[PDB]
């Protein structure tokens, strides 16, 4: 699963 | 010197309003000319039609998932997923656009539109471009969003291609 966090 | 690409937004197939990009040929030209081709369908594929499936306010948006539009797919032109080019240009503040990838060497057509200054993403997501007009078109996207990512409306890029 892509997408970066916070 | 850089190509200029944009992405004609819409919210439940009303298009909402344009967001154009400057794809930062001179610093990151691979990761740039990527979003370049992909903006075009001149390589067969790309973001027409697609939507921005995570959208989290005061973050960020993102799409690019063209193919299982969700976080799982999209494929980029040097083939399906190329290695970060460099991580020259921080996440500065809203506006910055940046590759959504699925750990380090990983970017393939996946990407983010910042809506708040993430500095912690410096060195872990490739910049490659950034909102010149239509930032609030972008902070308009912002509102059908969640805590979580899942957007309220249909967010989508309704044509895109370059204009400069």
């Amino acid at each position: 699963h892509a997408g970066p966090i916070a | 010197v850089n190509p200029t690409v944009f992405f004609d937004i819409a919210v439940d197939g009303e298009p909402l309003g344009r967001v154009s990009f400057e794809l930062f040929a001179d610093k990151v030209p691979k990761t740039a000319e990527n979003f370049r081709a992909l903006s075009t369908g001149e390589k067969g594929f790309g973001y027409k039609g697609s939507c921005f499936h995570r959208i989290i306010p005061g973050f960020m948006c993102q799409g690019g998932d063209f193919t299982r539009h969700n976080g799982t797919g999209g494929k980029s032109i040097y083939g399906e997923k190329f290695e970060d080019e460099n991580f020259i240009l921080k996440h500065t503040g809203p506006g910055i656009l940046s590759m959504a990838n699925a750990g380090p060497n990983t970017n393939g057509s996946q990407f983010f539109i910042c809506t708040a200054k993430t500095e912690w993403l410096d060195g872990k997501h490739v910049v490659f471009g950034k909102v010149k007009e239509g930032m609030n078109i972008v902070e308009a996207m912002e509102r059908f969003g969640s805590r979580n990512g899942k957007t309220s409306k249909k967010i989508t890029i309704a044509d895109c291609g370059q204009l400069e």
